[PDB]
């Protein structure tokens, strides 16, 4: 008997281009397909409907694209997705989230004295980063929250760009002030950044306050070792005196160490002092050095030229205290694991400041014949052959740094749960793929891995994989296997579109067992390094081996993609030294991104079920196979 | 001699912070698919680092974010003013130029001069240049302090250039610093009136008179900005809450059974489902379980079909007897079944359409012959006194729940309906029961009249203005107050309402049971149409607009339950009583706050330090001691310190001397300072581990003019502990000058410099008669007057010399008679350049900005445009000297009292 | 960048005069030294005269002290050097030289040449 089934993204937007792919599983002759969205708990209005066939041309493969219009308390709104093959009737009621994107806001300056004008922009995208034209609320809100200034644009044919002004008063509060924007269609969605206002005029240097390592080992007798380092803003040595303090904060609790205070001379633009072990253990009155475990500590440094014309204060916050130079972590390897099937570990080694570590050996312990190492990225990929058994699965991973005492080595444990089956039948899919930085241009070939009945596996002739890329369905194809080949390797190609990450999900459907139709699904999180989709770079127009002078001309060279639109600024590295919060950068962009990914899970489900439903999926079939309903916009909290 | 500056050195002026604003278009023809744009800049006048920030939006590629690109401007020979971001008016600070010479080894003789201006009191005036030659050496900079007094608020100017000697070299920097009033700037509140336009005010309007600001601190003639705030106050109008859906998951039931009994398993599923579906509450209980019970309703549609009699009617078997009640109850189910789920609509009509050609006498009563074997689905009708106007109420419901699905198919309905209602104004004023009263209550007001009597009967009968109650079972009273509910919600009646439903939550009635068709039917119906129709919040609507007569506009704003705008402010810098008109429902909060200057004391300098700073000339020309005693004004010792010290100009600190406090205990002076050459050092820090609270630490060390000078600067002592440069104690030595201030004169926050000369020092044998003349015919010389000094008041902020006007010879802006007296000040420092005898007779003319006073109390000041000439008595004119000053001071009278100035 | 171009010079009798005129490639504004010198056959080059950026300050060597005056036009991007009472030891090629305004009696400031001009003063 023949399986219809449908799969479109856990959580739907508004004014979005959607795609839903239609599956017409072990049949004969075409499928009219009709795609209707109507509303819910009615089903009065008709949202979309969009009509097509799934031709065996095709192997019965094809999507249809819909978009729900954004005619419209506090709950959340769900809508009805059907699909009638022939005549009959799948249907999904899929969770609906009040967004038409995401809201950028740039300022020209991270500080502003009162009297000055704010210049903003305000960039307009959807989920995948396009530009849009949407009507877009503005505030600006005083430190009481009062919204001092509110606007109401139509970036329509404004190419995502809502240029804005703002004049601070003269009678006006110091502190942090907000800008913050949402759409007029999901007003639930505010974005928001800080300026501050303040009372300052530009010095004349920076001060940087570097400590020799980006965290504090708790067991050494050196202590906290930081180089001051002053220098004028034009790129000429600072001669002066700086003031040292140091201080532990636990939390969001800030210890000053009043015996820390250290004063040394800035010598070549450059000056040393040390907070020993000593005075930070009397200062946080003398505990068990392993109690500062998990705490940070912040160094404040004031440096003054001799001339006593400028100073400047700097500080580095941040600085943990740990028993290891190295922190591991499971966040990028699948909880759930398949019994009789190799898992594949991604342990995540990072430095104490949270930059990726590289070249770092990791082991499991207990084998100590499975040993790994960390690419760039940070991650180090450990295969470990599984029992077919449904123990759960306790791994503890362990650095082995050769230059390293093993007191100083760094340790995590994690449990990886058998994956259920319906009915207690073993048959599984696994997907495994190598984890490196993967960059566009590059093939990355997915080895499809089955575990299975022999007495079945010749039923079994293509798998369906699906690509999720910014919670849209980017490709869907089919691999085809031959009988035998339990193992097929699909080379994709990766390209541009593939930024910043993509959820690889693939399932095989037969009629095994008693005569019972089953499904088996698997899903892998794929991340892909990080730049712009298209380029930008701005350099010197001219040769410049002279230094420029004040007021000269200058030629500046803009390269970018053909018809882009180029916004500038030029701000003042001074203003940096007063405040350097709110920047805009490619990297937050990608927070963003992955911030509103509808997938919860690197891997798969307790169930094939599960595994959809883990990596952003719906699945609905004529036979009664279905995913579990989701009603909640975030994902589960661990 | 050469003026340096003669370089015609064009200041710099533009420390943007932030600029190139602009926006590009890669329109460039792509190479590789990459569009180069070439773009000419003009970089600013600050000498730092700019950093570029490029943002690119595409059709195609979306947006990217440009690495940061630098750009460092510099220069080997400049000027960094560091100047504060603001200065109080009529304090005395110290600025810093600070010159930096990058060259590698050639050691720079500087000439650095600050320009005059008339906002500030300095060195420089007039006819004065404040210019001085300094040495840099190669590879170091040079802090040349430079003290002023600014003497106006607002945006203030200042200017410093430099140019070096022996090398085409120059350069100059042109800043400027906020003047801000003596006094700290506060902010009082003017006004809070809340704003409630249906409770406060008239005829639906809320007028609001606001007072202007009532300050009585603030500075005189200083700014005040009122910002107008308009917040609305949201409110969550009242709405009593549904039913929470986990004491309703009892009403999933599989109906089964035979016509009577199929309806009592379908009753409670239907109306749950419906009751959720209106409130959304299904997120809460259970999405998977809505299709589930979804079934059941069609399973019950399915097996009450089996019993639907070939007539169109219902019974309890096919072989029973039809009911008229049992008939009508369908009709009320699978009416409101049809918005969830439909199958055959002609079963719906064609059970009304019996309900008429039957049932229906032309009296409009509707009576039950009575085969309902259930007596527990029947409700309240059941043993009921009114029986038979209760049923006619009854059926008339059903008819209705079916009219807008029936209205093609059975076109007798609305005459039915009309006789139904005909039946029941006749016989509701007699009616004595609560039920019959709350069902024909709903009966008469869906899509019909109830007569003002009506109306008040059936709102009178409401026991404590909240239920229907009537002896009998609850169930009854329940199923009645529920129809009285649908009542109030079909009237759109919402003042009796809020009671009612509070009563029926308080019931705690969940509905399932024993005898609870009716009871769980119409109380998830009524509490449905409850939360289909009503007015979550209490619907705010404010239109507040404000009269100014600031300007010649009504601002008006809309303050809807809409979030895009719930405050609004709106600043005014006039500081005048305007009106705030508000109507419309709902509550809101205005609030008025003013901010401005307030006089305090300008006692904000060293309030954490004391500082006691002499210069005595104890005993290579001039050598001084300079005393620098400090200490720190808090309970327990002050931490690491800092003494900046500023020399006076033509001094530098004794080198053996700086060499032995830096071996002090609690001292430290940098090997940075000590390697420092004796001349081209005018600045120095000591540094200190400690200074005591409870004794003065002193410290003292000789000074040596190396350099001598005319006018001396004075030094100034500035400390401050490294935690805070904010808090901080600036005093001012100069040997000869008050506590170290510049002399000015100053009365009533009004002051004006006096570094000036004293006086036009044109001799009095250089002059000419028709030099006298040409300067005193100038519209700039306001009064010209023969004086008489009669006394001479010597003070030591300043003299004061009372002049008799003797003649007056061109009467200024002032009128003054002859004999009258006015007082001519000046600085003790002219004292002696002056020379002014008591009894004799000057020349006098001046400026009219030298006036002072006020005009009945007007003082003359001599400043630097005042001319004061001696005039020599009658009898001194015999002598031969003063023969020709006789005869210019005679003719110069002679020739402006009869004749006048032409032009 | 800016290059130089000389010209003015020529042949001249042992008593006379003549100036010569310096064409500057782009503005020569804000250049803070413009200097002339001279190379003698069989001499090395020497100093002759600088000019101040808004002309307000010049050098001269002590050989032509009172004898040469040297003018700039900033708004024609021009430079002079009125040449009078002239000698026979003055026979030199006449460069151009566009500087930064350090040291400016010195050549070592001096980035950008011109090609330079003949004046040949004879003792006939």
């Amino acid at each position: 008997s023949p399986m219809y089934s449908i799969i479109t993204p856990n959580i739907l937007r508004l004014e979005s281009e959607e795609t839903m792919v239609l599956e017409a599983h072990d049949a004969q002759g075409d499928v009219p397909v009709t795609v209707t969205v109507h509303d819910f708990p009615g089903k009065k209005l008709v949202l979309s409907s969009e009509k097509t066939v799934l031709t065996p041309a095709t192997n019965h493969m094809g999507n249809v694209t819909f978009t729900i219009p954004a005619n419209r308390k506090g709950r959340n709104k769900f809508v009805t997705v059907q699909a009638t093959f022939g005549t009959q009737v799948v249907e999904k009621v899929v969770l609906v989230s009040l967004q038409s994107g995401y809201l950028f806001i740039q300022t020209d300056k991270t500080i502003y004295t009162p009297g000055s004008t704010v210049l903003y922009r305000i960039f307009t995208v959807n989920h995948k980063l396009l530009p849009v034209g949407r009507t877009v609320m503005v505030n600006i809100e005083n430190p009481e929250g009062i919204p001092v200034k509110q606007d109401s644009l139509s970036s329509q044919n404004q190419l995502g760009v809502l240029p804005l002004s703002w004049d601070i008063p003269e009678l006006v509060n110091m502190g942090q002030w907000k800008i913050r924007a949402y759409y007029e269609n999901s007003p639930q969605q505010v974005f928001s950044t800080e300026f501050e206002v303040k009372e300052y005029v530009l010095p004349s240097f920076e001060v940087i306050v570097e400590p020799t390592e980006k965290f504090y080992y708790i067991y050494n007798e050196k202590g906290l070792e930081v180089t001051i380092t002053a220098r004028f803003l034009y790129g000429k040595k600072v001669e002066g005196t700086a003031f040292v303090i140091f201080g532990i904060q636990d939390g969001e609790q800030r210890i000053s160490l009043p015996e820390s205070l250290k004063r040394i001379p800035i010598e070549d633009g450059s000056g040393e002092v040390v907070l020993s072990r000593k005075v930070l253990l009397d200062g946080v009155q003398n505990p068990r050095a392993e109690d500062l475990v998990g705490k940070s500590l912040y160094v404040s440094a004031t440096v003054i030229l001799h001339s006593g014309s400028d100073m400047v204060q700097a500080e580095r916050s941040g600085i943990p205290i740990v028993t290891s130079p190295y922190q591991i972590h499971f966040t990028k390897t699948p909880k759930y694991f398949k019994p009789g099937m190799p898992f594949d570990l991604m342990v995540f080694v990072t430095n104490p400041d949270g930059s990726p570590a590289y070249r770092v050996p990791v082991a499991v312990q207990g084998e100590e014949t499975v040993q790994s190492l960390t690419q760039g990225d940070g991650v180090a990929k450990l295969s470990i052959n599984t029992h077919p058994s449904q123990k759960p699965l306790s791994i503890t991973v362990r650095t082995k740094k050769q230059e390293i005492s093993e007191a100083e080595q760094a340790t995590r444990t994690m449990q990886a749960l058998p994956y259920s089956t319906v009915g207690n039948s073993n048959n599984y899919l696994h997907l495994s793929v190598l984890r490196t930085e993967l960059r566009p241009g590059e093939t990355l070939n997915v080895n499809f891995l089955l575990r299975m009945d022999r007495a079945h596996e010749a039923k079994i002739r293509y798998y369906t994989y699906l690509i999720m890329n910014k919670g849209r369905l980017l490709k869907a194809g089919r691999q085809v296997r031959e009988p035998g080949q339990d193992l097929v390797v699909l080379p994709l190609s990766i390209t541009t579109d593939f930024i910043p990450s993509f959820r690889l999900v693939a399932y095989y459907t037969l009629i095994g067992a008693s005569g019972q139709r089953e499904v088996v699904a698997d899903s892998v999180w794929v991340d892909v390094k990080d730049s712009c989709v298209g380029s930008l770079v701005v350099k010197s127009g001219q040769s410049e081996d002279r230094q420029p002078v004040p007021g000269q001309q200058m030629t500046l060279k803009i390269e970018g993609d053909h018809g882009a639109r180029v916004v500038l600024v030029a701000v003042d590295k001074g203003v940096f030294v007063l405040n350097k919060k709110n920047k805009l950068t490619q990297s937050k962009i990608w927070d963003v991104v992955e911030k509103a990914d509808i997938g919860c899970t690197p891997g798969s489900g307790k169930d094939y079920a599960g595994v959809f439903s883990d990596a952003g999926l719906t699945f609905t079939s004529s036979s009664g196979q279905q995913t579990a309903q989701r009603a909640e916009l975030q994902c589960p909290q661990p | 001699e050469d003026i340096i500056a003669e370089e015609n050195i064009v200041s710099r002026s533009e420390f943007p912070e932030s600029w190139l604003w602009n926006v590009e278009d890669l329109k460039e023809p792509p190479k590789n698919g990459i569009s180069t744009k070439l773009m000419n800049i003009f970089l600013k006048d600050s000498i730092t680092t700019w950093e570029i920030l490029a943002v690119s939006m595409s059709d195609k590629k979306g947006i990217c974010v440009a690495d940061p690109f630098e750009v460092t401007v510099m220069q080997d020979f400049f000027i960094d003013l560091r100047l504060p971001y603001s200065v109080v008016r009529n304090e005395q600070v110290e600025i810093r130029a600070v010159l930096y010479n990058y060259r590698q080894n050639q050691e720079l003789k500087v000439r650095v001069e600050l320009l005059h201006n008339p906002a500030f009191c300095s060195l420089a005036t007039t006819k004065r240049r404040h210019q001085q030659t300094v040495t840099i050496p190669p590879k170091s900079s040079l802090s040349v302090p430079y003290v002023i007094v600014p003497l106006k608020t607002g945006l203030q100017e200042v200017e410093v250039k430099a140019a070096v000697y022996h090398h085409f070299i120059s350069d100059g920097v042109r800043k400027s610093l906020k003047v801000v009033p003596e006094g700290i700037r506060m902010n009082k509140t003017v006004a809070v009136r809340t704003l409630d336009p249906e409770r406060l005010g008239r005829e639906g309007v809320q007028k609001e008179d606001i007072p202007p600001a009532d300050l009585s601190d603030q500075v005189p003639d200083t700014e005040s900005e009122t910002r107008i705030l308009l917040q609305g106050t949201p409110v969550a109008q009242m709405t009593e809450d549904a039913v929470d859906a986990e004491r309703l998951k009892h009403l999933i039931v599989t109906p089964s059974g035979c016509g009577e009994e199929n309806m009592i398993g379908m009753t409670p599923t239907v109306i749950a489902v419906h009751y959720l579906d209106e409130t959304e509450q299904w997120e809460k209980f259970g999405l998977e379980k809505r299709q589930g019970a979804l079934e059941l309703i069609k399973k019950g549609y399915t097996q009450q079909l089996a019993f639907r009699q070939p007539s169109s009617a219902f019974a309890a078997f096919v072989k029973r007897a039809p009911s008229t009640w049992l008939t009508a109850y369908v009709v009320k189910v699978f009416s409101l079944a049809v918005n969830l789920i439909a199958i055959d609509s002609q079963v719906l009509c064609g059970a009304v359409k019996w309900l008429i050609l039957e049932k229906q006498k032309p009296d409009g009563v509707f009576q039950e012959d009575a085969p309902v074997i259930h007596q527990e689905m029947i409700g309240g009708l059941r043993n009921n006194n009114e029986k038979d106007m209760a049923l006619t109420a009854f059926v008339l419901i059903s008819l209705q729940e079916a009219k807008d699905i029936c209205e093609e198919q059975v076109n007798s309905l609305p005459g039915s309906i009309t006789k139904a209602g005909d039946f029941l104004e006749a016989n509701y004023m007699n009616l004595q029961r609560s039920y019959t009263v709350a069902i024909a209550g709903y009966a008469l007001a869906q899509m019909g009249r109830l007569k003002g009597p009506l109306l008040n009967k059936f709102l009178t009968t409401a026991k404590d203005k909240n239920r229907w109650e009537d002896p009998g079972k609850q169930l009854y009273n329940v199923e009645a107050t529920s129809y009285a509910l649908l009542a109030l919600l079909q009237l759109k009646d919402f003042d009796f309402v809020p009671p009612v439903v509070r009563w029926l939550n308080e019931q705690r009635y969940y509905g399932g049971g024993y005898g609870s068709t009716q009871a769980t039917f119409m109380v998830f119906q009524a509490l449905a149409q409850y939360q289909k129709d009503a007015p979550d919040h209490q619907e705010l609507n404010l239109d507040v607009s404000l009269q100014l007569p600031s300007r010649s506009s009504k601002i008006t704003h809309r303050i809807h339950w809409e979030s895009a705008s719930l405050l609004r402010s709106e600043e005014t810098k006039e500081n005048e009583g305007f009106t705030v008109t508000a109507e419309g429902k709902g509550q809101g909060t205005l609030s008025v706050v003013t901010m401005y200057h307030a006089k305090a004391k300008d006692q904000l300098t060293c309030n954490k330090f004391d500082l006691k700073v002499t210069i005595k000339p104890a005993p290579n020309k001039n050598t001084m001691i300079l005393e620098i005693c400090t200490r720190y004004r808090g309970d327990q010792d002050a931490t690491m310190s800092i003494l900046d010290i500023s020399m006076m100009t033509g001094f530098a600190p004794d080198t053996d001397d700086l060499k032995q406090l830096a071996n002090g205990v609690d001292r430290y002076i940098s090997k940075y300072e000590l390697d420092k050459a004796f001349s081209d050092r005018n600045t120095l820090i000591i540094y200190l581990d400690k200074v005591s609270h409870s004794e003065d630490d002193c410290l003292a060390f000789k000074v040596h003019q190396y350099f001598n000078v005319e006018l001396i600067q004075p030094g100034a002592v500035k400390v401050y502990a490294y935690y805070n440069l904010e808090e901080s104690c600036t005093r001012f030595y100069h040997p000869e000058k008050e506590d170290g201030k510049l002399n000015k004169l100053c009365r009533d926050e009004l002051c004006r410099c006096a570094e000036e000369n004293c006086f036009i020092q044109k001799s009095d044998d250089k002059v000419t008669l028709e030099e006298r003349l040409d300067k005193a015919c100038e519209p700039g010389v306001d009064y010209v007057y023969k004086t008489r000094l009669v006394k001479v008041q010597l003070s030591n902020d300043f003299d004061e010399y009372i002049m008799a006007i003797e003649q007056t010879i061109k009467s200024g802006s002032d009128e003054v008679q002859v004999g009258q007296q006015r007082t001519f000040i000046s600085p003790i420092k002219c004292r002696e350049a002056l020379k002014l005898e008591e009894k004799k007779h000057y020349l006098m003319w001046g400026l009219s900005s030298d006036f002072w006073g006020e005009k009945p109390n007007l003082s003359y000041i001599i400043g630097k445009d005042t001319w004061v000439e001696h005039w020599p008595e009658e009898d001194e004119c015999q002598d031969e000297e003063n023969q020709k000053q006789c005869q210019d001071l005679g003719a110069f009278t002679e020739s402006m009292v009869v004749f006048g100035c032409p032009n | 960048q800016v290059q130089l171009v000389e010209t003015g010079g020529g042949l001249v009798q042992a008593g006379g005069s003549l100036r010569l005129s310096c064409a500057a490639s782009g503005s020569i504004f804000s250049l803070n030294a413009m200097g002339w010198f001279r190379q003698a056959p069989g001499k090395e080059r020497e100093f002759v005269a600088t000019i101040n950026r808004s002309g307000g300050r010049t050098y001269y060597a002590d050989s032509v002290k009172g004898r040469f005056t040297i003018s700039r036009d900033n708004g024609k991007n021009m430079v002079y050097l009125q040449m009078h009472s002239l000698k026979p030891e003055d026979t030199a090629i006449y460069y151009c030289a566009a500087g930064t305004g350090w040291s400016p009696q010195t050549d070592n400031e001096y980035n950008y040449w011109g090609q330079g001009t003949q004046v040949t003063v004879s003792s006939h």
